[PDB]
RNA sequence: CAGAAUUCCGUGAAUCAUCGAAUCUUUGAACGCACAUUGCGCCUUUGGGUUCUACCAAAGGCAUGCCUGUUUGAGUGUCAUU
RNA sequence: GGACAUGGGUUAGUCGAUCCUAAGAGAUAGGGAAGCUCCGUAUGAAAGUUGCACGAUUUUUCGUGCCUCCUAUCGAAAGGG
RNA sequence: UUGACCUCAAAUCAGGUAGGACUACGCGCUGAACUUAAGCAUAUCAAUAAGCGCAGGAAAAGAAAAUAACCAUGAUUCCCUCAGUAACGGCGAGUGAAGCGGGAAAAGCUCAAAUUUGAAAUCUGGCAACAUUUCUUUUGUUGUCCGAGUUGUAAUUUCAA
């Protein structure tokens, strides 16, 4: 799955960066993803972090506009498309997320 | 209310009797032990066979858990004869050997020979 | 029997052992008279049974 | 509703109304058996919050427990050792009462599985306990899936392996720094375990 | 005294047959198997006799419903006609 | 003694049993070494012990 | 040796006639092996047992029928006409039990199930 | 070692393989009570021998704790109507 | 030959056991004990097999009845019988 | 007098259920001494052996009354590292963790506290019918009646709200 990019703690290693567990509400909000359907498109929710800064928020927002832009949601009933799904499902094939969106 | 007694007992109260609703085994079992069972064999040994023609006594190996009271219809059910006094033993083989006096009406020799280990 | 003599003394044991007011207060009830015209009422408003 | 009132009024145990009642339950709890059946919970808001459910299948027992520390079951007070062990008199269980409570009323209802239990009353020589316990054979629990949990056999005898909420607590299972005995067995077997790599 | 004389007085037993176990250890007077503990409602065992525990332990017997489980398992429990 | 309970009595008769000697034509079977045994007891020399 | 299909044929009273007629040749059997026999006969009381055990067997597997018959649509069956899987299995919760749902969560799933997905790359 | 050629171009040999139906003695947690006793009982039905009550036989039953429910009750526990 | 091999041999209403209780053992009630288990034996228990015909044709032991200080069992091949 | 309710009994009452075994691994209780300290008592051996209870295919733990003190992290478990370190210790002999970081695997949730009150909307059991099957052996559905339940069974919510 996707996962956040996130500053690690101490002076040790907050010059680094790294995958953390999930995207904070805040961040699924402003990328206009409800908490609830994110889990069903491969998205997970950390309910725990929270944005401090504009850095944070607008750095995982922009990982999830990269995700939802290369995502093929297939429709429930096949060969009926609905909002929010995908009409060329045909070439969808199992890649790598760090292929896409790699922590820079 | 009016209690003579400085003893309280338990009241009696009605006490059903089993009424299942599924008989816990589905098939009951054929007798153990009818007839077939309870006589294993003669006993033609020398000293059986004096019993034989002396004494109008039978010797029978017998199951272990036949008693006098099924070994006699037993005799009776198989041989069509009629014991007057059965004596039992137990062999220090661990097996059980019986002692069949017929009445006076029948000969213990005829009945060896129809059943024929003479 | 136990369970006779038990709640035998409990009603004994709540007449000794004062009684602190906020429980002293039942055992105060509504008389006969006034009883009976309040169910009188009540059971003119009775719930719905499962039938009706 | 009245479990928010029930739940107040349980914290005032100092009161008049809660010093009279607890002296005649008491008193009552002291006449019948060490464990008997409860028709119904001395205190329903609690049996609520601890999984308790008015429905067939939920059973409520009550059990006194002597207070108090354990004495060392040896002869004579002799131990045969150092003096460091010499201790006979002034020692504790590592379990609680309420621990104990559970183990006894769950030997006693082996049909049955432990929920959870609260304290009821005490006075010098016993604490009163209520038990939750649930039938995982009833169909009405069977078929609940808020409960359905209880039925499968990880789950037998849950209080005799520190499993309940006072079990956990004995255990000292919790999160963070003064836990870190942790598990204790496991934690031990962790730093215990010298680990030998293929060094290739 | 102490030794051969001594011996000749040997002819009352303190253990009979266990009906539990078949071993000669019922002690009479104590109604109590020495071996397996008969008649409690568990079997005697402890870890400082493992080799007590291996000359009685589940294989060293008949194993007649156990080998039945096991060749039941192999297809999943089935049952019917084929 | 002569007086003897039923169970003690059959084990003698188990016991007796197996204190015969084995049939030659086991021991002449194709991959047998049954040829000796030392399961030969005798009343004065090894005791039954109940 | 009787066939057993041939037996499945007959009616459980021919059936039991026929097993009494057994019995009685092989304590016939065994009388004339105490005294004398050749070695015809001494097959032949292997065979007469082995006879009497079909015999019995299609007597039982018809008794047996006959009782799940009587069973057939019943909320409760004798003991040895259960499963005879294990005590465990017995005891396990049922498919439907384990798959029982709160409204609560049958919504969710109705509402936000798992989608299937990719991404190109 | 035989025996079985009433079988061998066959629903048929084999201590064969496999296995979804059965049988499965006395016991054992072990369960009517016991047990250094094949000791001593009780219940239901069906049979035997003159026996609706004795005796014999067969079949099926009778342990404990606890749970849901049923029935029958107990209480100078609390009440309504006569 | 008490060794070895092949066979044979122990017959009960009346002799014992079985029944009874003894010192003692020991379930149950109930209380201890983390527990293995410990104490306890009408014990702080609603611990009932027995005594009556009131219904019942009609020549007899199934229904309520009102009743009353009952009792686990094991323990003797020399005690009792 | 009866009936209701409450509490408490009894039954070979209708249907269930527990015990015993296996203990390599798992969760607890209880708990030594040999030994080391060149003696020895605290210490160590060791929260070990023995003793007792209780499980599963794994168990336990687990969605923070957690870290940190950062630009912050984000359930649990396991590995590497932290580290023979901070610390404990007749500061003697000896003992000795944790946060960060990398990795394996990843998943999240349920109640109690709320007036459904224009309607207990909930559940078990019996009986009947109808389906169903690893399976005449399994598992349900509907109807009806009786019980449970207002001293509260359902439904929306569980603080992330
Ligand atoms: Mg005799
Ligand atoms: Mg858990
Ligand atoms: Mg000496
Ligand atoms: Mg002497
Ligand atoms: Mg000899
Ligand atoms: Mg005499
Ligand atoms: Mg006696
Ligand atoms: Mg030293
Ligand atoms: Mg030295
Ligand atoms: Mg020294
Ligand atoms: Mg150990
Ligand atoms: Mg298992
Ligand atoms: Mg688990
Ligand atoms: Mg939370
Ligand atoms: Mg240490
Ligand atoms: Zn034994």
């Amino acid at each position: 799955a996707i996962r956040p990019a996130v500053k690690p703690p101490t002076i040790r290693y907050n010059m680094k960066v790294r995958a953390g567990r999930g995207f904070t509400l805040e961040e699924l909000k402003a990328a206009g993803v409800s908490r609830r359907v994110a889990s069903t498109i491969g998205i997970p929710v950390d309910h725990r972090r929270r944005n401090r800064s504009e850095e944070s928020l607008q750095r995982n927002v922009e990982r999830i506009k990269v995700y939802l832009a290369h995502l093929i949601v297939f429709p429930r009933k096949a060969g009926q498309p609905k909002k929010g799904d995908a009409t060329d499902v045909s070439g969808a094939e199992q890649t790598d997320v760090a292929a896409v969106l790699p922590i820079t | 209310k009016v209690r003579t007694s400085t003893t309280f007992r338990r009241p009696k109260t009605l006490q059903l009797s089993r009424k299942p609703k599924y008989a816990r085994k589905s098939v009951a079992h054929a007798p153990r032990l009818d007839e077939y069972k309870i006589i294993v064999n003669p006993i033609n040994s020398e000293s059986a066979m004096k019993k034989i023609e002396d004494d109008n006594t039978l010797v029978f190996h017998v199951h272990l858990k036949a008693n006098k009271f099924t070994i006699k219809e037993a005799v009776r059910k198989l041989y069509s004869v009629e014991p007057v006094k059965i004596n039992t033993l137990i062999r220090p083989n661990g097996t059980k050997k019986a002692f069949v006096k017929l009445s006076a009406d029948a000969d213990a020799l005829d009945v060896a020979n129809r059943i024929g280990f003479l | 029997p136990e369970y006779i003599r038990l709640q035998r003394r409990r009603k004994i044991l709540n007449l000794r052992l004062k009684v602190p007011p906020a429980i002293a207060q039942f055992q105060k009830t509504l008389d006969k008279n006034t009883a009976t015209q309040v169910f009188k009422l009540l059971n003119k408003y009775r719930p719905e049974t499962a039938a009706e | 509703g009245a479990y928010k009132y029930l739940e107040e009024l349980a914290k005032k145990k100092q009161s008049d109304v809660n010093l009279f009642l607890s002296r005649v339950r008491a008193w009552e709890y002291r006449q019948m058996n060490v464990i008997h059946r409860a028709s119904r919970p001395s205190r329903p808001d609690k049996a609520r919050r601890l999984g308790y459910k008015a429905k067939q299948g939920y059973v409520i027992y009550r059990i006194r427990v002597r207070r108090g520390g354990r004495k060392r079951p040896v002869p004579k007070g002799q131990t045969y050792g150092k003096p460091v062990h010499q201790g006979v008199n002034h020692l504790k269980y590592q379990r609680s009462a309420r621990c104990t409570a559970e183990e006894r009323v769950g030997r006693y209802c082996s049909n049955l599985r432990v929920l959870n239990s609260y304290w009821v009353n005490q006075d010098a020589t016993y604490k009163f306990f209520e038990v939750i316990l649930v039938d995982p054979s009833h169909k009405a629990i069977r078929r609940d899936p808020r409960i359905n949990w209880i039925v499968n056999p990880v789950h037998k005898h849950r209080e005799s392996r520190g499993l309940t909420s006072i079990g956990k607590k004995s255990r000292g299972i919790g999160k963070g720094h003064r836990y870190n005995n942790s598990p204790q067995h496991a934690t031990w077997l962790r730093h215990n375990t010298l680990s030998l790599r293929r060094y290739r | 005294t102490k030794g051969t004389q001594s011996f000749g007085m040997r002819h009352n037993k303190s253990h009979t047959i266990c009906r539990r176990c078949g071993k000669r250890s019922f002690h009479i007077q104590k109604s109590t198997c020495a071996c397996c503990g008969y008649p409690a409602a568990k079997t005697r065992s402890y870890n400082w006799g493992a080799k007590a525990k291996r000359r009685r332990t589940t294989g060293t017997g008949r194993m007649s419903y156990l080998k039945k489980v096991h060749r039941s398992f192999k297809n999943g429990f089935r049952s019917g006609k084929p | 003694p002569s007086h003897k309970s039923f169970r003690t009595k059959q084990k003698l008769a188990k016991a007796a049993r197996q204190n015969r000697p084995i049939p030659q034509w086991i021991r002449l079977r194709t991959g047998n070494t049954v040829h000796y045994n030392m399961k030969r007891r005798h009343w004065r020399r090894t005791k039954l012990n109940i | 040796a009787l066939k057993t299909f041939e037996l499945r044929k007959q009616s459980q009273e021919n059936l039991a006639e026929q097993l009494q007629e057994l019995r009685q040749e092989l304590a016939s059997l065994r009388v004339q092996k105490i005294a004398g026999g050749s070695g015809s006969k001494l097959s032949k009381i292997k065979t007469t047992r082995k006879d009497i055990a079909r015999i019995l067997t299609v007597i039982n597997e018809s008794n047996r029928l006959a009782a799940r018959e009587a069973y057939k649509n019943k909320k409760y069956i004798p003991l040895d006409l259960r499963q005879k899987k294990t005590r465990a299995i017995r005891r396990a919760l049922t498919p439907y039990e384990q798959s029982r749902k709160t409204l609560k969560q049958i919504k969710k799933e109705r509402y936000f199930p798992l989608r299937k997905y990719a991404l190109k790359a």
